[PDB]
Formats: structure tokens, C-alpha cells, sequence
């Protein structure tokens, strides 16, 4: 798998108090991050089936 | 060792399946609902909430029923279309499965629940009660 | 808008059909 | 600022006025009754208590309706003919106050209440429900 | 009252068998 499939990380996890849409009695939070993944040369692995 | 929790968080019938029962909530400062199923139902039954007022003909019997204006939470993305406050049990709830709910802000002295339109024949199975937890006097 | 917590009551045990692969070697 | 008191002390319809209802109590560890009137009454009502056990069918259908026995306190000192702890709702009670009964010793998983003989007619105007205290899942 | 004691002269032995994990048809 060191060459069969790859993962890509773009920007790590961020959390934040979403300013606006929040009163002096209510607080709203928003978070996210960016990642993905693809297959390399998939001729480097066997998948056993029935 | 079951203590007498009759006093100190009493309970009353809200909906038996045939008729409503307006219940006073004056003496208490907090309260909540309880739902129970008696048989598998066909649709996600809906219910309308109403609050009464002390009728000026007699300040002991409640007055008419008014629809209560639910206030949405800060991130209530989907809020009531025009049915200011209401509830809807999800479909595919079985017996021996109690359900819990409450409204955030009251506006009267009596609370009542009715089977909302189109869900009556399926509401003839669900039972609803109310629990109050205040003394205030 | 009213929530609907359930944490339902009664509990039905499962049963299980644990396999332990059957006995054979034949192929034809 | 009413909390989610649906969970954390729920409740379930017990005696509606027409038919009793076995309620699971295995679930929790402390429970109690709340009696209520709906109109004027007549000669004081009497209610017998019954307990159920897991039927050999559904390992969750309250079994038969067996009667819970009576246990005295330090000075209960007052004993019915048999044991079989029952209750008597005294008349001259208005639909503005409630009664809080609770049996100290339990046995089984389904409590039930039944209108004792010579009271059913007067018990038709009675609404009884039960609420628990613990969670003990 | 009558403090019965109830104790025997004879006694047979505890005639008992021994099950052992028997014939394994080995599931089919």
C-alpha cells in the first residue's frame, strides 16, 4: 500500500467561534478541514471475493 | 426504597387517545412531556400544542386554547413554517419506548396537546403525560 | 422546536448463529 | 427555563378511568403514584394494587395480575383483613389538588392499579399515573 | 417440639454414569 493508494492532506483541522449569527445570549461555532484520497497503480493489490 | 415521588415531581395525563386535558402549570416553574406507544403506527404522527389562560368567567377554569409561539434556537436551521409550535413523533417507533420533549418558553397557565390534522387515527394509540418539577409556593 | 429523545425501554436479547466453518474437503 | 425532564423522571399513564395499564418498573429503582380527580366524587374510592412478572412468552409481557402484599412500618400499626397493600382515595376532594401514593416494597416488573369492588362507578372520574426517579439501565 | 433427627441405617451407592464428548459426525 505504500504505492497502491495515496491520501492527500491540504489544510489541518480548524475550529472557530463563527462571528455573526450569534447574540449576547447565543454562540455559534464552525469548523472544517481539507483532505482527499486517490488510488495509485491499482495493479499492486489483489481483492479476494467469492 | 422507592420514595413518594408523587409529591416532588408529580405527573398528569395529557392525552389518552380520545380527548385532551388542560393542566395547570402555575405552581411549578419547569415541566416536560412524555410520550408512549401502545401499538405500531402507520405514519409519523403530528401534534399541535396550545396554551390556555385563566378565563375571566371563573379564575380557576382555563380559557380557550391558543397556539403557542415557539422561539427557535440559535441554529434551528429549519423552523416552523407557520405552525408556531408543534411536535411530530418519528414513524417506526415501537411500544416499550418512551419519548421525551419540552418547549423552551411558556406563555400561560395551562398546556394542552391535540392530534394535529391528518394524524388523528394514528394518535389514538400514543399516550402523552406531563411531569412538573416546581414548588414556587 | 421540541426534541424527541427516546433511550427506549425493554431489551430483546439477540441469539446468534455462530458458524465454525462446516466440515468438508471435497472439490468434485 | 424548563429542563429536559422527559428523560430524568419520565411518567406513564396508569389508570385512565376505563382500563388499567401495566407499566414497566424494572427500568428504574424509585417510583410513585399521582392521583387526580376530574369532577365531584361520591363515597370514597378503593384501589387494589397488582404486580406482574415476565411471562414465559414475551420475556417482556407483564405476566398475570398478582396482588402485591402489604408491609407495615414501625408504627404502621394498622392492619387490613389480609395483607395485599391497597389504597383508599377519600372523597370530598376537588380537581385542584393531587394525591401522592407509593408502595415501599416492590416485587415484579409491572405495577398495575384496579378499581376495587364498589368503587368502579366512582373510580371512573379518577386519573392515576406513575412516575419514576432513577435510570438504572 | 419434636426435634426429629431422621438418619438411615443402609444406603445404596451413588450409581452414576460418565458422559464423555461422544461421536463427532463433524457437521454436515
Amino acid at each position: 500500500w505504500k504505492t497502491a493508494f495515496y491520501a492527500v492532506e491540504k489544510r489541518p483541522m480548524f475550529f472557530e467561534q463563527y462571528e455573526g449569527g450569534s447574540s449576547a445570549w447565543c454562540v455559534k461555532y464552525q469548523f472544517g478541514a481539507e483532505d482527499g484520497g486517490f488510488v495509485g497503480c491499482c495493479e499492486h493489490g489483489r481483492i479476494l471475493q467469492i | 426504597m422507592n420514595f413518594n415521588v408523587g409529591v416532588d415531581f408529580p405527573s398528569f395525563i395529557a392525552w389518552d387517545g380520545e380527548e385532551s386535558f388542560p393542566v395547570k402549570v402555575d405552581g411549578f416553574n419547569q415541566f416536560g412531556f412524555t410520550f408512549k406507544t401502545i401499538a405500531a403506527l402507520t405514519a409519523a404522527t403530528t401534534f399541535n400544542i396550545f396554551y390556555h389562560e385563566p378565563s375571566d368567567a371563573d379564575p380557576c377554569v382555563p380559557g380557550p386554547a391558543i397556539r403557542v409561539p415557539e422561539v427557535p434556537f440559535c441554529d434551528t436551521v429549519l423552523l416552523s413554517e407557520d405552525g408556531l409550535a408543534a411536535v411530530t413523533l418519528p414513524e417506526t417507533v415501537t411500544p416499550d419506548s418512551f419519548c421525551a420533549g419540552t418547549v423552551p418558553c411558556m406563555n400561560g397557565q395551562w398546556i394542552s396537546i391535540a392530534p394535529a390534522t391528518g394524524s388523528e387515527t394514528n394518535a389514538a394509540n400514543v399516550q402523552i403525560t406531563v411531569t412538573m418539577k416546581g414548588a414556587t409556593r | 422546536m421540541v426534541k424527541l429523545n427516546c433511550r427506549p425501554l425493554c431489551q430483546a436479547p439477540t441469539a446468534s448463529r455462530l458458524v465454525s466453518p462446516p466440515c468438508f474437503i471435497c472439490r468434485g
